[PDB]
């Protein structure tokens, strides 16, 4: 890659410059996996009237079988990491920003 | 009948409105009309005047195209409309059951009063005791009055339960949200009573803005009166079918003739609210009749239509004009607006095709134009079939190296072709009053070549017409095929080669020493001059009198042509550098680039070959194709996040993702869906790949990750072809072009 090409693959897939940076306190969304879940839900439930689409997930003991039974742990894990790789178009701010619950992130 | 009481007065119209449409005393055969007009005198002032018309059971149902129409259904369904409060979107049920009616009543006016035309001058003598219109004739008073204009701004805010959205989405898979909105209105009529409206009318003398927080309640900010743009008239009349003397209320504008609205964000409910409620508060105080409510539009069918429109037959009185803002061009498109509805009398779109002739009506004529014409015309028009192929061509994939092409092209040749076959089968015709109808298709063709809005009313019109009688398409294909073989066998005496096109366009090779382009233009032009003689002679041989004189165009002039398809073909003159492609697909704003770099590339190759290599050359070509596709991936990145620039238009008769539930929440930005629907494809998790609507939902999106690689792979395909044809035309090469993405360019996106 060389050029401007170079400089936007370099920003879009490494952490962002002032992450692993000192800083007098943390900004981030630290909870159990339950509580994790939560909060998930509840981001999401912000971000759906806007085009994200839904989870619709599955569970043991429902009223649907259906497919998919994975674990919530895994599922958890994978939403967060999708979330925290999803760069920012313009000045608005990420979408992690519904879930941390601050503008500057 | 009796000439000694008619009173003339010389006037123009503005409009024709239906108002009243009520079954005689005792008549089960036919029906009556009060249509409605709003004319104007020599300096401008309004007065409204009404005629009757008697409707049989044999024009409705030759209008409507089928046998399953009666005039008690035609009845009820007018009746129905009268009130709006209860029913508004009567037109929804059957809406061409409401288009035949139109085409009708239209067509009945023309031909018992006389002849109608809008803004022009006219004399319209009416009868002192029965005050109705009874007799219309052409005169000429100097100039009549011009058209004015009034801008309208309507926004409202109607509040549908996204459930009855899905569920009537449901109930038919392909239909547009925009008519689930409508059915959703429909259903609940109250929904558009409790709606919040904010009207904003600008005239040139007044200004009109209102502001409701609820249509039932007062407004809460108000500016201006309902007395300065309309004045409210009350008449008295005798129609012959009514027992009794009947009253008519009407609403007549002033200082203006019809609405102008721009195509920024144009919502259908938010103008049917407004005049709803208009209806309601005049037509509240007992004395008077109630006109019809009704309104048409793209939107008022499942499938919606390609063309959007807004057409009012009954009340208020006078047609709003939705046309698309942002264009530098927006005066000259509504000029071209207000010709259309002057030139067609208001009818199309609405009408459709039933503005030229019945759909019942077709049969005959083409069968009596068919019965005309020479014995070997009529058995290729017979034989006639749309896979058959008539004159030998080029075979893709083919390359014609240095020589002189020329693309040829006869402007306007069905919409030519069906007026001149229309008026030989107009002695099949019923009746010598259907002739109203292909005296306006001979004004269109007419005025098509200097009319850039009559070529586009044409060229949606045609389509609609054989559509509507399938024998016209054989017709005009019989006589397309004559017209192609007649070309064949003039152009092979005149230094020329066809190879390629229909009849209407084509283009073809010269012998000539490809070197003096000064000897080489003056056979151009002596082979189309021959060309359009003898096409002429043809088609007059076989008494098809072509109203608007024959005129064979030269559409370019070019050195190298490279075909990959049968329709799909590029043209480059290696001595300007211009150049010509066709039949690339160009469904988003992701296929234009594409085109642009396959134009480039395809124009470095070709300009490579002039240098000449043996198979080396080819290599080369594969090396430069290969080239170009890296460049083209890797300037696709920096637009990795850009959700409009990959989402691709899709069809309402295409396969397309499902509509996801939290799309039906947009609520105002549904109604803008009657044809295009705009898909991105989005990657959530690990291969999942749903599908965006972006269209309906607000601004700025929040969205996973594109996927481009989808939409790179479905535009590299299209790539592909191109490039395999050149390879396979140029250098006769069988290796297919492959470039590999998923080996060397697929991490960009993972």
């Amino acid at each position: 890659l060389d050029g401007d090409t170079a400089k936007a693959y370099l920003r879009a897939r490494t952490y962002a410059p002032g992450a692993l940076t000192p800083a007098p306190a943390y900004c981030g969304a630290v909870d159990s996996a339950t509580k994790m879940m939560g909060r998930l839900a509840d981001a999401e439930k912000l971000l759906v009237p806007r085009g994200w689409p839904a989870f619709a997930p599955a569970s043991p003991g429902e009223d649907t079988a259906g497919g998919t039974p994975p674990p919530q742990t895994c599922g958890i894990v994978k939403r967060l990491l999708r979330l925290a790789a999803t760069e920012q178009q313009g000045p608005t701010p990420p979408a992690i920003a519904a879930l941390i619950r601050n503008a500057a992130v | 009948m009796d000439t000694a009481d008619i009173v003339w007065v010389e006037e123009s119209v503005s409009a024709i409105t239906l108002y009243a449409v009520w079954l005689p005393p005792r008549a089960r055969e036919y029906f009556h009309a009060l249509v409605y007009f709003v004319c104007r005198n020599a300096a401008g002032e309004g007065r409204a005047r009404f005629a009757e018309v008697s409707v049989t059971a044999t024009e409705l149902r030759d209008f409507y195209g089928s046998a399953d129409v009666s005039v008690q259904a035609v009845v009820a369904a007018a009746r129905a409309a009268t009130t709006p409060a209860a029913s508004p979107l009567e037109p929804l049920e059957n809406p061409t059951l409401w288009r035949a009616l139109y085409a009708c009543v239209l067509a009945a006016l023309e031909r018992q009063t006389g002849p109608v035309a809008l803004f022009a001058p006219l004399r319209i003598g009416s009868d002192p005791r029965t005050g109705l219109v009874v007799k219309v004739e052409r005169a000429s008073w100097g100039p009549p009055a011009a058209p004015r204009a009034a801008l309208l701004v309507a926004e409202a805010n109607i509040d549908i339960d996204p459930m009855a959205l899905a569920a009537r989405v449901a109930e038919h898979p392909d239909a547009r949200l925009a008519w689930a909105r409508l059915a959703a209105i429909r259903d609940t009529p109250q929904c558009a009573s409790a709606a919040s409206l904010t009207v904003n009318i600008t005239t040139g003398t007044a200004l009109f803005a209102r502001e409701y927080q609820t249509l039932a309640f007062p407004p809460i900010k108000k500016e201006g009166a309902f007395g300065d743009l309309v004045e409210v008239c009350e008449v008295g009349l005798r129609p012959r079918g009514h027992p009794q003397r009947v009253t008519a209320r009407v609403l007549l504008p002033r200082d203006y003739d019809y609405f102008v609205s721009a195509g920024e964000k144009f919502s259908a409910p938010a103008l049917v609210a407004l005049f709803r409620q208009w209806h309601t508060t005049v037509h509240a105080a007992p004395g008077a009749l109630a006109p019809v409510f009704a309104f048409l539009g793209p939107e008022f069918e499942v499938r919606g239509g390609p063309v959007p429109y807004f057409a009012v037959l009954g009340f208020p009185g006078w047609p709003t004009f939705t046309v698309p803002a942002t264009a530098e061009s927006a005066r000259d498109l509504v000029r071209g607006a207000a010709a259309a509805y002057a030139a067609l009398l208001g009818a199309w779109p609405a009408v459709g095709a039933r503005v030229v002739l019945p759909p019942r009506a077709w049969p005959g004529v083409a069968s009596a134009a068919a019965g005309c014409l020479l014995p070997a015309v009529r058995e290729a028009v017979a034989r006639w079939h749309p896979a058959t192929k008539i004159i030998q061509l080029l075979d893709p994939p083919a390359a014609v190296g240095p020589v002189w092409t020329a693309r040829f092209c006869f402007p306007g040749l069905r919409a030519q072709l069906l007026a001149a076959l229309a008026d030989l089968g107009g002695s099949g015709l019923a009746d010598p009053h259907g002739r109203t109808g292909l005296a306006r298709l001979d004004a269109l063709v007419v005025a098509a070549p200097s009319e850039p809005w009559a070529g586009a009313v044409l060229e949606r019109l045609v389509p609609d017409t054989c559509n509507a009688c399938p024998a016209l398409r054989q017709l005009l294909g019989g006589v397309m095929a004559a017209v192609c073989l007649q070309i064949e066998e003039t152009a092979s005496s005149v230094k020329f080669a066809v190879c390629g096109g229909d009849g209407g366009a084509f283009w073809g090779v010269f012998n000539v020493d490809p070197q003096d382009a000064d000897a080489a233009s003056g056979v151009i032009e002596d082979a189309r001059r021959a060309i359009e003689t003898a096409v002429g002679a043809v088609l007059r041989a076989n008494a098809v009198r072509l109203r608007h004189p024959l005129c064979l165009a030269l559409e370019g002039v070019y050195t190298h042509a490279v075909a990959w398809s049968q329709a799909g073909v590029w043209f480059w003159n290696s001595r300007d550098n211009t150049d010509h492609l066709g039949g690339f697909p160009l469904r988003g704003p992701a296929y234009t680039t594409a085109a642009g770099v396959v134009r480039d590339t395809l124009r470095r190759v070709l300009g490579l070959t002039t240098a000449c290599v043996p198979e080396e050359d080819a290599l080369t070509a594969r090396g430069l194709m290969e080239d170009a596709c890296d460049r083209l991936i890797l300037d696709a990145f920096n637009k990795r996040l850009d959700a409009e620039y990959w989402s691709v238009r899709v069809s309402p008769f295409e396969a397309s993702d499902p509509l996801p539930p939290t799309a039906f929440r947009g609520g105002a930005l549904l109604d803008a869906e009657h044809y295009w629907r705009r898909v991105v494809r989005v990657c959530p998790g690990g291969g999942e790949s749903v599908g965006v609507p972006v269209d309906l939902y607000p601004r700025p999106l929040v969205l996973p990750p594109v996927d481009c690689a989808h939409h790179l792979r479905e535009i590299l395909r299209e790539i592909e072809l191109v490039f395999t044809g050149v390879l396979a035309g140029v250098w006769g090469e069988g290796g297919k072009f492959v470039y590999p993405f998923d080996d060397k360019m697929s991490f960009l996106f993972a």
